[PDB]
């Protein structure tokens, strides 16, 4: 890294800085006069200070990224938000004022949950005993299911089995699914907890 | 020819052949005889319809040189 | 005319560029005499720019001229975020000022392309250790 | 409704309406526009359930010009330019419902862009081997000029006789909408049917037989370059097709009953820089001489006024789902975003 | 893919410079390049290379 | 007293090559043009090719000036890398260094 290990990374959240001084404890009073005195990192051209800002679709973005094409990953990305919005919106207005309440229009919604309809709360990890590995069920952090998730849906998409299908309309039929608790990557999900319960009998391994 | 000319003259020009034209078929529809070449490119309504084509051609397109044109176009078509 | 501004410069990559903010204006930003939409057609650089303004409440009541050169499209849209952010400093408030500088926006971005190394692909990149 | 207005009638259109929506009937998109709205905004009324048009200045000056016309004089010839997205295509959609509630004949190119390139079947025309003949292109226009003429179609007579094949031809005094069916059935016949349409509007409407409306979307593709290429991968040039060469003969100011509205494009044109929009360097010497003297009317992005109005026309049709964009913050994050652009600001609504 | 009045004007140029007047494809015009410098046998890296 | 014989040879090369360089351009000009007719640039590429092989500058090689080595040579300073180097590397090279960046 061109940064010396002085430098710390920018805090990029207005409502942190309009905080009153009232409201700050006396750790807090501390963590904000320490800052004066140390070095900032540059912010990354990534993130911004704007209200439409989500960390999610930023991730979820780059993982779909090939070659550094950014420009295309996030074009890919803004055409699946309104492909999903828009199927929304012919779902809403084919419905009848009963079905109608249930309907969800916000495709951000739509894709948070859909990415949490599809991690994995227990996972596989091979620890050695004797001499030998086992996969052993154990539980998986935040971190570790949440890029899963991702990674399963992005998977998905780029299967073969789509024949000539652009990827916003395998995408935002995928979300739709996994909204609903359904599709392969929600089967994908159940059979990493089918091979974790089958291998229940190794959970003894771990040590933590 | 027209072509090796690196400055644009209004004279004998498309642009002259196009609005006298123009200025004849409406003093017909107006059921006027006053068809005289020298008379209706006489008028001070050429003179800044001339002024605003030449500027079109021979200076850089811009927003204030397109109104120009626009207005001098607007008062020989009787268009108000 | 007796309208008051601040210039500053900003530099990202091999971009460099000099920002004129006006103390008052309607938020126009013209970059090598062009309007900003039209000049950084990615949506990516135009939230750079709207970067420094949004995070001190301050959109369109400026306006800006800047020019830039060098570097590709999204290296000139830091540069012109670190020239506009230095300007703007002189039209806010000292706490304002602080705000930012620990936001980042204040910061010279040191990262630069690494040379090629002889003996290797790239600059991290190494040839393939040959079948054994 | 803020953001609405309760007059569906464009002749009644004033300043008073600036900024607000008017309502296209259902009837109208089927009938006056089977063809010419942008993509975009074709999406747009298929989400809406409803095509709502902002009434704006420069559909209310060309409106202002098009009700004062003066019918004995020569067609006159109006263009609209302006920055890309900015609203050309669809000010000149206000104003082809105009005229088309107000019984004229409506010739509306939608895109001539498209008959300058991507053309898989370029036939040689047999009735000059010098022009080639492109069966697609026209058959595809004359169903869509079918629809909105279609009611003309029956009292507009031709007043010629016309060789189709050495079996077929088109007597004098028979309907023109023979002449649009034979385009349509015998797709060979296509291009040579379109060149005797405009050929007998144009005669027709300085008879006084009807009021004719020539709308042209892109007309700066008439006198630039093809991406055609002969059997001999050589390059073809435009006044070569039979298409542009007659549609180029309606452009021109020599017949009277009628207008001549067009509109400038980059978007699909061709050899032409992302920033050009300008009438010189978009229609370049061949095209500003053909057009001269015309009228050019500027279209521009939207004022504060309009702005807000769309983004009120917006949130009232629930398109705006983000729990952030209604806020005053979130609409000068759009409006710094799109720098008041029409098609820029609908592109991000479009995902938000 | 010239006019009349260019092409002569060009021709008239040609003679002013001391260009090449007469139409020449671009295999005889090696002949000029061939007599407009020194051959490479003839430079003095060449035949003075070794001391 | 050059290096070895290959350089001895590239020296005669050489010294030939710069004596038949005026008549081989005049006959080379005769062939390369489409104006002259063909019957006599027939007989201009059997002139040519009658004069002897070691006129044909082609023939030179850039050898070391040192060792004579064939390959390896900076044209800038017509020694072998390895020649280079030593001279280099012992700062008797006007103003060449050692590369970091
Ligand atoms: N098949 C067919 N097409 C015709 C006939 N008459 C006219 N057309 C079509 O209508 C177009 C316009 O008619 P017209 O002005 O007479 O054509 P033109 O003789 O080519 N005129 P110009 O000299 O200006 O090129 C023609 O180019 C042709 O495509 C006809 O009898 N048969
Ligand atoms: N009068 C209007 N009413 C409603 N929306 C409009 C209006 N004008 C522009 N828009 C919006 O802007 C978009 C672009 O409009 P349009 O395609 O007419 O612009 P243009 O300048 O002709 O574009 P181009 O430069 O690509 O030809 C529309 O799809 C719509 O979302
Ligand atoms: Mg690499
Ligand atoms: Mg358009
Ligand atoms: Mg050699």
């Amino acid at each position: 890294s061109r940064y010396s290990p002085e430098f710390k990374d920018p805090l990029i959240d207005k409502e942190y800085y309009r905080k009153p001084v009232e409201e700050l404890t006396e750790e807090e009073k501390y963590v904000r006069e320490l800052k004066k005195t140390q070095l900032i990192k540059a912010a990354p051209a990534g993130k911004t200070s704007s209200v439409f800002e989500d960390p999610v679709i930023s991730k979820f973005t780059n993982m779909m990224m090939i070659g550094g094409n950014k420009v295309l990953a996030r074009s890919l990305m803004i055409q699946t938000l309104e492909a999903v919005k828009r199927k929304q919106f012919e779902k809403y207005h084919a419905a009848s004022a009963e079905e109608q309440a249930t309907i969800e229009r916000n495709p951000y919604t739509i894709f948070h949950q859909a990415l949490k309809n599809c991690e994995p709360m227990i996972g596989l990890v091979p620890i050695l005993k004797g001499g030998r590995f086992y996969q052993v069920p154990v539980p998986l952090p935040d971190r570790r299911r949440r890029f899963l998730a991702m990674k399963w849906m992005i998977t998905e998409c780029r299967d073969k089995k789509h024949q000539r299908t652009l990827m916003p309309e395998k995408l935002s039929h995928k979300l739709l699914e996994a909204f609903h608790n359904q599709g392969p990557v929600i089967k994908r999900k159940h059979d990493l907890h089918k091979m974790a319960e089958a291998n229940r009998a190794l959970a003894h391994y771990r040590w933590w | 020819t027209e072509a090796d000319m690196e400055e644009y003259i209004w004279e004998n020009s498309s642009s002259e052949r196009n609005i006298l034209e123009t200025l004849l078929q409406m003093k017909a529809a107006e059921k006027n005889m006053e068809i005289n070449k020298e008379e209706l490119l006489g008028t001070k309504e050429i003179e800044e319809y001339k002024k605003s084509v030449v500027s079109l051609k021979n200076e850089e397109e811009n927003e204030n040189s397109i109104s120009q044109y626009k207005e001098s176009v607007k008062r020989l078509l009787n268009v108000t | 005319q007796g309208m008051a501004f601040s210039k500053s410069e900003g530099k990202r990559k091999t971009a460099k560029a000099e920002a004129i903010v006006y103390k008052h204006g309607s938020g126009r930003i013209k970059v090598n005499g062009i309007d900003y939409q039209l000049y950084f057609p990615i949506t990516q650089d135009r939230e750079q720019l709207m970067f420094p303004f949004h995070f001190v409440d301050r959109l369109g009541k400026h306006d800006v001229t800047c020019t830039v050169s060098g570097g590709g499209r999204s290296a000139q849209a830091g540069a012109i975020r670190l020239a506009m952010a230095k300007a703007l400093c002189s039209f806010v408030t000292e706490d304002e000022v602080e705000w930012m500088r620990q936001a980042g926006l204040l910061t010279t971005d040191p990262r630069v392309r690494e040379r090629k190394k002889p003996g290797q692909e790239g600059a991290r990149r190494k040839f393939t250790w040959k079948k054994r | 409704a803020i953001s609405r207005t309760n007059e569906n009638d464009p002749a009644k259109h004033g300043d008073q309406h600036e900024g607000q929506h008017y309502n296209i009937s259902p009837q109208d998109l089927e009938t006056v526009f089977p063809h010419g709205l942008p993509p975009r905004f074709v999406m747009q009324v298929k989400t809406f359930s409803e095509a709502c048009l902002m009434v704006r200045k420069p559909a209310l000056e060309l409106l202002h010009y098009l009700k004062n016309t003066s019918f004995a004089y020569p067609a006159i010839r109006y263009l609209l330019y302006g920055e890309k997205g900015t609203g050309k295509t669809l000010s000149l959609c206000h104003v082809i419902h105009f005229c088309a509630k107000q019984d004229w004949l409506i010739l509306h190119i939608p895109d001539a862009h498209l008959w300058v390139k991507n053309c898989r079947d370029l036939l040689q025309s047999s009735y000059n081997k010098q022009r080639f003949d492109q069966p697609l292109e026209a058959s595809t226009w004359l169903k869509n000029f079918k629809t909105t003429n279609e009611r003309f179609l029956n009292q507009i007579k031709v007043q010629e006789k016309y060789v189709w094949n050495k079996r077929e031809s088109t007597e004098k005094g028979s309907p023109l909408g023979e002449v649009v069916e034979q385009g349509i059935t015998r797709v060979r016949n296509a291009t040579d049917a379109v060149g005797i349409v405009l050929k007998e509007l144009k005669r027709q409407s300085s008879l006084g037989m009807f009021h004719l409306l020539v709308a042209v979307d892109g007309i700066n593709a008439l006198w630039g370059r093809t991406t055609l290429k002969r059997e001999d991968k050589s390059p073809i040039a435009p006044e070569e097709l039979a298409l542009v060469h007659n549609l180029r003969k309606m452009m021109k100011n020599d017949w009277h009953g009628g207008a001549i509205v067009s509109a400038l494009s980059q978007t699909g044109s061709l050899f032409k820089p992302r920033k050009a929009y300008l009438p010189q360097e978009l229609l370049g010497k061949e095209g500003f001489d053909a057009l001269d003297p015309f009228i050019p009317i500027l279209v521009s992005n939207y004022n504060p006024k309009e702005f807000e109005s769309c983004i009120q026309y917006y949130l009232e049709n629930n398109w705006l789902q983000h729990e952030k964009a209604p806020t005053e913050e979130g609409k000068k994050e759009l409006l710094f975003l799109s720098n008041a652009n029409p098609s820029l600001l609908e592109r991000h609504c479009a995902y938000l | 893919s010239l006019s009349e009045y260019a092409f002569r004007m060009s021709r008239l140029s040609a003679r002013l410079f001391g260009e090449v007047t007469r139409p020449t494809n671009s295999k005889s015009m090696k002949v000029v390049k061939l007599f407009s410098e020194l051959p490479l046998a003839k430079k003095k890296e060449t035949y003075d290379w070794y001391p | 007293h050059y290096v070895d014989w290959r350089m001895w040879r590239d020296v005669k090369r050489r010294k030939m090559a710069y004596e038949y360089a005026d008549e081989r351009l005049r006959i080379n000009s005769l062939r390369k043009n489409t104006i002259l007719p063909k019957i006599l640039q027939d007989v201009a590429d059997e002139e040519i090719a009658a004069l002897p092989r070691d006129s044909c500058p082609v023939r030179i090689r850039n050898r070391c000036v040192m060792t004579s080595r064939p390959r390896g040579v900076k044209r800038r300073w017509r020694l072998s890398r390895i020649v280079f180097r030593h001279l280099a590397d012992h700062g008797q090279l006007s103003g060449i260094q050692r590369a970091t960046w």
